[PDB]
RNA sequence: CCUUUUAAUUGAUUAUGCUGACUUUAGUCCCGAUAAACUACAGUUCUGCUUAAACUGAGGAGUCAAGUAGGUACAAACCGUACAAGGAUUAAUU
RNA sequence: AGGGCAUGCAAUACCAAUCAGAUAACAACUGAA
RNA sequence: UCCUAUUUCCUAGUACCAUUAGUGAACUCAUUUGGUCUGAUCCUAAGUACGCAGUGAGCUAAAUAGAUACAAGGAACUUGACAAGCAUUAC
RNA sequence: UGUAACGGUACAAGCUGUAAACAAAGG
RNA sequence: AGGAGAGCGUCUGUUGUACAUCAACACUAGAUACCGCUAAUACCACUGUAGAGGUAUAGUAUAUAAUCCCUGCCCGGUGCAGUAACAUGUAAACGGCGGCUGUUGACGGUCCAAAGGUAGGAAAAUCCUUGUCGGGUAAUUAUCGUCGUGCGUGAAAGUUGGUCCGACUCUUCACAUGUCGUUUAU
RNA sequence: UGGGAGCGAAGAUAAUCUAAUAUGUAACUCCGUUCAUGGAAAUCAAAAGAGCUUUCACUGAUUGUAUUUAUGAAACGUGAAAAAAAAAAAA
RNA sequence: UUUUUUUUUUUUUUUUUUUUUUUUUUUUU
RNA sequence: UUUUUUUUUUUUUUUUUUUUUUUUUUUUUUUUUUUUU
RNA sequence: UUUUUUUUUUUUUU
């Protein structure tokens, strides 16, 4: 959307957004200092945050803590007929997302390409136009430290398999942020080193405990979380050095990460987004797909597959539209020299 | 400079012409209507209309985090105007000074009396709190659901709405020469009170003058406010001089009276 | 793309809804057009600061800068009285044509400055024969405005007129007439020779455009003969397509004056003319918003305490009545004021003795009450209502209004003084009585 | 001519090509006026 | 095979034309060609005050 | 050609165009469009007539047959 | 989103339409005057024994610096000469393009108001 | 079309037995001429039949000249 | 005339040959769903279909084509026809 | 050639790096004629 | 003096261009009577308190394309139940 | 330079450019 | 376009075809392979764009076809993965899987091989244009049931199939009927 | 324009096929033709000697490249037409 | 009632066309 | 739930922008600074 | 899809 000279960085000489409030500068360094030994105050909780301890928050969470025994009756539009059949799942107070419309300072359209580069013509196959969908302006960087934010509600993202969070800072400024499974409308979260080990806290790796849950884990100095984002995706922090943390990703491969990064502690929401099943092709129509033709129904010229018949047999190993392998053909250059990947 | 560029009167394009596709197009392009602002919008929009709760609403804690629920709600807005009009002078000038209290309180803290300004804002806060909660009430109810409900569409209980007349011969001589020579319907109770809340219509001044300048069917038969419309909703015996105030939580409705509770009415 | 089932409905339905509402906006808008016509050949081509130190303004200066103000609607009495205040100074080095953009400009603006009328119009006298036609309008046009009678000076200016109608412009000639007309200032021999000349000007160099001006019922029955007349009349016919309301209402008026005042004139016209008129009564003449004034509340509350059945406002016909009594139509009531008067005096002027003369004429028991004699009374209602009673009792007014005794200045301005006072008071009052005051918070 | 084919396109006036022929009623060799 | 008298203005018109890659050489009737058409014969015994020539090389 | 300038249709005109067109047959303008629509006239941009008196002309269109011999004479004086 | 994209200048940033109400810093300004200002630094040279001529006749001037000049009237061309080929009447006329304030003649005619203020 | 340039020659070829008569339309239009004459009051239809040298003063003919013998 | 010469491309029933005319097949084939009456003393023929209201304070609820297709003497000719203010307040004249 | 001579052919080239248009702040930014 | 305040506001003669206001696919195409018929809407209609539209003459041959009515038997026809038939009959 | 459109001429494959087939006489 | 038996079988949806007149493609589902960000992959002006302003519950590629059902053996073999710096692991990736002879024959001899058709179905979208017996008819070789030899197919190559389902072949029942022997009238 | 510069394939011949010829030919872009191109020797020749550049004839279809099909105005040399080293240290 | 003009939205120029002829000492009357 | 519109302009709010600005058309009304409330 | 005195410019919204 933005251009390239706005959206392109490889250097960054700053790791925070500072909104300094005093006439001078010399009294915004003491009122700094001052947040930030107010929240060391604050902070309590060392303790790793295990999948254990995950497991016993979310039972005791889903358990006892939702009991309201409400009057629905009353909580109702009278006189509204409605539509002959037509009902909602659940009334707007007691559903687990927000029934209503994004905010309109906090998004755009979205441009479709169709899966089609610049010059014309189709790049990415079976790439349809489905429901109208539009980009949300997610705050990856935790730029605003030493201050804290809570929850107002939960919203939807199609472009994501996870839940969003409306968090609104002390000053009223609002702001999207990636949610967790942990938590709900009300928590607080802060985003300082000395902040406290807890769900949705953001705290250097170096300063995170060993053998801690983390997600949203960024690759340069505040740049964002890129390697875990996902829905039902966590790492895990296996050794540490003076200058580099050892990290276990969702794909269980080791890599080191540097010591000066932040990351988010807790695990990404909408853990049940795999257990869904669709019940019609009606769905992947609505949901932008198209459909997928094998290669083997295809004339010689079209697919090396056609023309030749058999099952599946042992003599001529299958090749893709592109002439090259399809199983078991690794795909990357031997010469990339392996950067902080320990164990591939 | 395109194929064609005819606009408003001249639509290009073609619309449905039955009737009875076209009622239904109505239907949800009025009650089915979606709207994105809050309550609480509604409510700053008129904030010139009614300072007096729009700066309590702001100042006491509680209301404000009350007053944004997903929940459907109704509320009522009382003007300044009736504020003051009703209110007597102690009364609004002791309510005045406790809010600028919480307003100063709350500018100090952003820019025994140590123990006694605890107790004192602790006091005022639920006193306020209790005044201005009064006014929420469950459930969402429209103007016309009111009074359809107070029996204004029934055949058997219209009769002393829809047959008025007045002395023509006295407001129209020239065009006349041969004269010359309900029911209380109960709402659910509010949040901060038990006690129900009654709401009737009546007749206004306005609809005893249609048949002098409309074609009337009647058959064979054998103060005065000020504002505009043939029928005049009180909530309470208070005047709804606007209302439909529709919104995402609820309704807001503008009367012309503040309800107090029973527990701040003096003996 | 693709929407949803639901949202599909809505959306048409409100689409729907959106051409529905565009299609019932252009109902009223008839007398509308895209199209407009803007006057610029007035503006001077020099920049003037208006907010500028009035020590250094000249004469140059000051008559841009209130002209200037005048059109841009800035209407502030610290500088409009700075204005004056140099204007005072500076008024033995005033050109003819800075004088009358003077005029101009404090006439469109209506500032009610006596003070000042009256320091410049005798230099405007001296100045007479330097005078052109556009100036000579402003004075005049500005004078009406602010109703100032002057008939030493407005005679003067009148016979100037005459003497340069070689080189005055038609339009001009038409205002000056009207404006002489209405002040009543002009003698029968003046009267004559405005008419006779009046009467070639329209007939060889006026338009459709240009003859609607000509039209006035005050002047028509006052200034203008026979000959006139009759002429006027039959060319207005003709003219008509071209007109106005304002013109229209101004036609009529003239029409049923002249019925009323002079038979013989009236029957001297053709019967083609003659259905012109009688067919004119018969439509629907619009009428700008009218209410009812302070003055005009108070008497008749006064007058409804003293129990008597009347009516607010109406029209009957073609002339407005203030009061009008239901037990006896033929009883009517006047209330006047500072502008039914001319400035410090009690003369009523020419449009108030014609709409008087008529409907006596036409017998109406009329009654005339006066803001200096009502004032007096204070804020107490039993001696308005027996003041009222008093009137009641006596006979009506003559059909020849006549004038009050003499006034001044100064007590115009203390008379002002005193009502603007009652005026309020009488409001807060009214407003206070409103007032329950009953809820009782125990807090 | 498409708008995507025509965005991407030149003048022939806006070149030399114009005067390097001699192509006429008369036949393939014209000589201009005054030469 | 519709008809589009926009269409058919903005791709096949004079202006839309000269951006075209093809013979200009050929005649046109409704189009600008380049060729050149020899202009007005020599003079026999007419009045020589009143025979025209040329006109863009001698406005003034 | 079914559409263009060859078969005796001439140039495009607003007459025969689809809705939208703007075309003209040579004017002077004399105003400006607004932000709405709207047009505002102005009167300076009108151009002005100079005709002279011809209440009392003496001359006319043609000139008298008998003017020629007189004319004629004149000359054959000189000689 | 049309073919237009591709182009270099597709939403080119920064444009003549686009900016239409944006102003040069007064830096540039500064700048620029003081560029000017500093084009003719430099002492001074020739010779100026007695002052100027900028007075009328018989008032002294050694004091009363001007930084304007003052033109001679007995100095300038008349119509005869100007008319003349190269080698009452228009023999005493002179018709000058300049200030009259900054010219030194005997008399200047004026013309005043009728009250005779300034 | 009156230029004779569209393709509506090719069926004339071909032989026909009749054609329609559009005499409910015409007769309207004819009636409404008529009217619109007879209201001025002029005769039409006795100027479109009469002889060509032929007199007939107001409404008058073959009819008139039966009871006039002498 | 005779005699010498000629780079004329110089020679015809035929390439289903190219460009035209004119015979035979050959007075053969082709003809669209519903008409009638206009008198010698008054009148309303039958049938198919069924949005045919033109001030009622509101520009008849739209787009497009016709490169002007319901004007005009039983004319495939000539000559006319597009008014957003509705010009006829033409309720008068004779 | 005495006088007159609407309009269109997209024109700062009687000069001056290249690359859209009434011929483009650097850079991004690339080239067989 | 008990109105929610008794806060003056009809309408400036008006640049350039488009238009046949009704029925009808009026568009490409062409074996083109423009307009009747062939299908849903637009009018609280005994089909809208008379609206639109309707093109030579004669004649018992046979065959062919269709409609109505067929004794008894009721798939014996055909590769095949193709086709045809039933779905209206005291009121 | 070479050409296209509109207007005039007798509406035209010519001529012509609203001054649209001519100024011929400056004492 | 009806009642009943039985063979085959995910349609709705797209389209006239890989032979003997009787098809395909797509899909709800599962499973395999590649890829840690300037990702893989694609266009093939190369410091570009799509992928994607996405981040291993993500993206892309190949093959199969129901929500479930128990789903056989084989790495001698091309290729890929790995490295004794050419063991070993991948058959839901990549062709497939058998002779003599003796007692209806559990069993015994011998040759060869990586392994030596599993179960189920079975006169078949396959052998053969009349396999035995039973149900229908005055006649049934057409067709259902069944036997499992006559030739033979063959398991995430998709086999078998309870219930439900049907514009898919065929058997058979019922009403009317000019299809008819065999042709008439308007 | 068969002139000069960049890039530059195929039909065809070799009775199919490679090289090769076609051909550095066709299409595209640019210079615009005697006021042009070119150029006054570190050249050619061999033991004599010619003396910037350019056109024609002969030597000669000789030498050479190819071979299964072709291509080749070769170098020295002779004849002839046209003939051209430099205006010049400044005033 | 449209077209024209701002926005969508584009020198993605509809030859003989435009609020577009050299761009305010305009003689304000 | 397959997760849907907003800029020109209108209204409101907040102001130290400007003849690039509303008839030299017209009506009504008790009325307005500083040394008359 | 902007409606009546013309421009520049900021927030919210049925």
């Amino acid at each position: 959307m933005l251009w390239l000279a706005a959206t392109h960085r490889n250097r960054v000489a700053f790791q925070l957004f500072a909104t300094p409030r005093e006439p001078t500068a010399s009294k915004a360094a003491a009122a700094a200092r001052a947040a930030a030994e107010a929240v060391a105050r604050s902070s309590t909780v060392s303790a790793p945050f295990t999948v254990q301890k995950q497991q016993r928050l979310l039972a005791l969470l889903a358990a006892s803590s939702s009991v309201a025994d409400p009057s629905a009756d009353l909580f109702r539009v009278h006189g509204l007929p409605g539509f002959s059949g037509f009902r909602p799942s659940s009334p707007p107070h007691l559903s687990k997302l927000f029934r209503g419309r994004v905010s309109r300072h906090l998004s755009c359209r979205r441009v479709n390409h169709l899966g089609r580069n610049n010059s014309g013509r189709i790049t990415v196959r079976f790439r349809g136009a489905g429901h109208f969908r539009r980009l949300r302006f997610v705050d990856y960087k935790r730029g605003r430290k030493d201050i804290f934010g809570t929850v107002l509600r939960l919203e939807y993202d199609p472009n994501r398999s996870a839940h969003l969070a409306l968090l609104q800072y002390d000053d009223g400024v609002l702001s999207y942020i990636l949610a967790t499974e942990v938590t709900r409308p009300g928590d607080r979260v802060v985003a300082s080193k000395h902040a406290s080990i807890a769900p949705g806290n953001c705290l250097p790796l170096g300063n995170i405990p060993v053998s801690t849950i983390v997600h949203n884990v960024e690759l340069r100095p505040g740049a964002g979380g890129q390697i875990v984002r996902a829905g039902g995706c966590y790492a895990t922090v296996v050794a540490k050095d003076r200058h580099f943390v050892t990290l276990k990703l969702s794909s269980t491969e080791v890599r080191r990460f540097p010591a000066d990064c932040w990351a988010t502690v807790g695990q990404v929401s909408n853990a049940a987004h795999a257990e869904r099943i669709r019940g019609k092709a009606g769905v992947s129509y609505w949901m932008g797909e198209r459909p997928r033709t094998r290669g083997k129904a295809m004339n010689p010229v079209d697919h090396p597959h056609g023309g030749g018949t058999g099952k599946k047999g042992l003599k001529r190993p299958p090749v893709s539209k592109w002439g090259i392998l399809c199983k078991g053909y690794k795909t990357r250059a031997k010469k990339k020299p392996l950067g902080l990947i320990v164990r591939r | 400079r395109w194929w064609t560029r005819a606009s408003g009167m001249r639509n290009p394009v073609k619309w449905t012409r039955d009737w009875e596709v076209l009622n239904r197009k109505v239907y949800f392009a009025f009650d089915e209507r979606e709207i994105r602002r809050s309550m609480l919008d509604a409510v700053n929009a008129h904030r010139k209309t009614a300072s007096l709760f729009h700066r309590m609403i702001n100042a006491v804690p509680g209301v404000a985090h009350a007053m944004s629920l997903p929940g459907p709600h109704t509320f009522f807005l009382p003007s300044d105007k009736a504020c003051r009009d009703h209110l007597s002078p102690d009364s609004l000038h002791a309510l005045t000074e406790r809010v600028a209290f919480l307003e100063e309180q709350q500018r100090q803290r952003v820019g025994g009396t140590a123990a006694a300004i605890a107790d004192r804002v602790a006091k005022t806060t639920e006193q306020l709190r209790t005044f201005v909660l009064a006014h929420l009430i469950p459930g969402e109810w429209r103007m016309k659901t009111l009074l359809l409900a107070c029996g204004a569409g029934d055949p058997r209980r219209n009769g002393s709405l829809r047959y008025q007349d007045t002395d023509r011969e006295l407001f129209a001589p020239v065009m006349y020469a041969s004269r010359l020579g309900s029911s209380v319907f109960l709402l659910p109770p509010p949040q901060s009170t038990d006690e129900p809340l009654p709401v009737w219509v009546q007749a206004s001044r306005y609809a005893a003058f249609l048949p002098i300048t409309t074609s009337t069917n009647f058959p064979r038969f054998e103060r005065r406010s000020t504002v505009g419309g043939a029928l005049h909703l009180w909530v309470g015996g208070a005047l709804v001089t606007k209302g439909d105030l529709r919104a995402h939580n609820g309704v807001v409705h503008m009367i012309d009276k503040p309800l107090i509770p029973v527990q701040l009415l003096a003996s | 793309g693709i929407l949803r089932p639901r949202e599909r409905l809505l959306l048409n339905a409100l689409k729907k809804e959106a051409d529905i509402r565009y299609r019932g906006r252009r109902m009223h808008k008839r007398f509308r057009s895209w199209a407009q016509q803007r006057v610029r050949h007035y503006w001077l081509p020099q920049k003037v600061c208006v907010t500028s130190d009035p020590q250094l303004m000249d004469g140059s200066y000051i008559a841009a800068c209130v002209q200037k103000a005048a059109t841009l609607r800035k209407h502030d009495l610290q500088l409009w009285h700075g204005f004056s205040k140099r204007i005072l100074e500076l008024a033995d080095s005033l050109t003819p044509q800075q004088m009358g953009y003077i005029f101009y400009g404090y006439g469109k603006s209506l500032f009610r400055h006596e003070e000042l009328y009256r320091g410049l119009l005798p230099f405007v006298a001296e100045a007479l024969p330097e005078f052109h036609s556009h100036a000579l309008m402003t004075v005049a046009w500005a004078l009406e405005r602010v109703r100032v009678n002057d008939r030493a000076v407005v005679a003067q200016i009148a016979e100037e007129a005459l003497a340069k109608k070689d080189l005055m412009r038609p339009a001009d000639f038409i205002k000056i007439v009207n404006c002489v007309a209405r002040m009543g200032a002009a003698p029968p021999s003046l009267a004559a020779a405005l008419s006779a000349e009046l009467m070639r000007v329209l007939d060889e160099k006026c338009n459709a455009l240009l003859f609607r001006g000509a039209v006035d019922h005050v002047a028509v029955a006052t200034l203008y003969s026979d000959p006139l007349r009759l002429y006027l009349l039959e060319r207005f016919t003709k003219t008509a397509i071209c007109c106005r309301p304002m013109h229209y209402q101004k036609a009529f008026q003239s029409a049923v004056a002249i019925r009323v005042l002079h038979p013989p004139v009236w029957q001297q016209l053709s019967k083609a003319v003659r259905n012109f008129y009688i067919r004119l009564s018969l439509r629907r003449i619009p009428q700008r918003a009218r209410r009812p004034s302070p003055l005009h509340w108070d008497v008749s509350n006064a007058l409804a305490k003293l129990g008597v059945f009347h009516r607010n406002t109406f029209q009957w016909g073609c002339f407005w009545i203030d009061i009008g009594e239901i037990d006896d139509r033929r009883q009517c009531w006047f209330v006047d004021g500072p502008s039914d008067f001319y400035s410090s005096t009690n003369e009523y002027t020419e449009a108030n003795k014609l709409q008087h003369r008529i409907l006596s004429e036409l017998g109406w028991n009329i009654r005339r009450v006066r803001w200096n004699d009502w004032v007096q009374l204070g804020t107490d209602m039993d001696a308005k209502v027996e003041y009222l009673r008093k009137l009641r009792e006596r006979p009506p007014w003559p059909a020849i209004l006549t004038d009050g005794p003499s006034s001044s200045r100064q007590e115009m301005v203390a008379n002002l003084r005193s009502a603007r006072d009652v005026q309020r008071a009488l409001k807060e009052r009214r407003e206070k009585n409103r007032q329950p005051h009953s809820l009782v918070m125990n807090l | 001519i498409r708008p995507r084919k025509k965005g991407m396109r030149l003048d022939r006036r806006r070149s030399k090509k114009q005067y390097k022929h001699g192509r006429h009623v008369g036949g393939w060799n014209y000589r201009w006026l005054g030469s | 095979n519709e008809s589009s008298p926009l269409h058919m203005g903005a791709g096949s018109a004079n202006w839309t034309a000269v951006a075209r890659l093809e013979d200009f050489t050929l005649r046109g009737l409704s189009h600008p060609p380049w060729i050149h058409v020899s202009s007005r014969p020599f003079y026999g015994a007419g009045g020589g005050a009143v025979l025209a020539a040329c006109m863009s090389s001698a406005v003034w | 050609a079914k559409v263009g300038p060859s078969k005796g249709r001439g140039p495009l005109l607003a007459k025969f165009a689809p809705v939208g067109f703007k075309k003209g047959f040579g004017a002077i303008g004399l105003g400006r469009h607004t932000k709405k629509g709207f047009f505002i006239i102005n009167t300076m941009l009108v151009p002005m007539f100079k005709v002279p008196d011809l209440s009392n002309c003496k001359l006319k269109c043609y000139v008298a047959p008998d003017t020629y011999r007189i004319v004629q004479q004149s000359f054959n004086k000189r000689e | 989103v049309r073919p237009n994209q591709g182009r270099n200048d597709y939403n080119q940033v920064g444009g003549k339409k686009r900016g239409q109400g944006v102003q040069v810093l007064p830096e540039t300004i500064r700048l620029l005057i003081e560029t000017r200002k500093a084009a003719t630094a430099g002492g001074p040279v020739g010779r100026q024994p007695l002052p100027k001529a900028t007075e009328a006749t018989g008032v002294s001037s050694w004091g009363r610096d001007r930084r304007f000049p003052i033109t001679e009237a007995l100095r300038l061309p008349t119509v005869a000469e100007v008319n003349a080929p190269w080698e009452g009447r228009l023999d005493k006329v002179v018709l000058h393009s300049g200030d009259i304030s900054r010219l030194r003649v005997d008399a200047t005619v004026v013309g005043a108001v009728r009250s005779f203020k300034t | 079309n009156k230029v004779r340039t569209d393709k509506k020659e090719r069926k004339r070829a071909f032989p026909q037995r009749g054609f329609w008569k559009k005499q409910n339309f015409l007769q309207v239009k004819n009636n409404t001429v008529r009217l619109a004459f007879a209201v001025q009051g002029v005769d039409l239809l006795k100027l479109k039949r009469l002889r060509w040298g032929e007199v007939r003063k107001g409404n008058t003919g073959w009819w008139t000249d039966d009871y006039r013998s002498p």
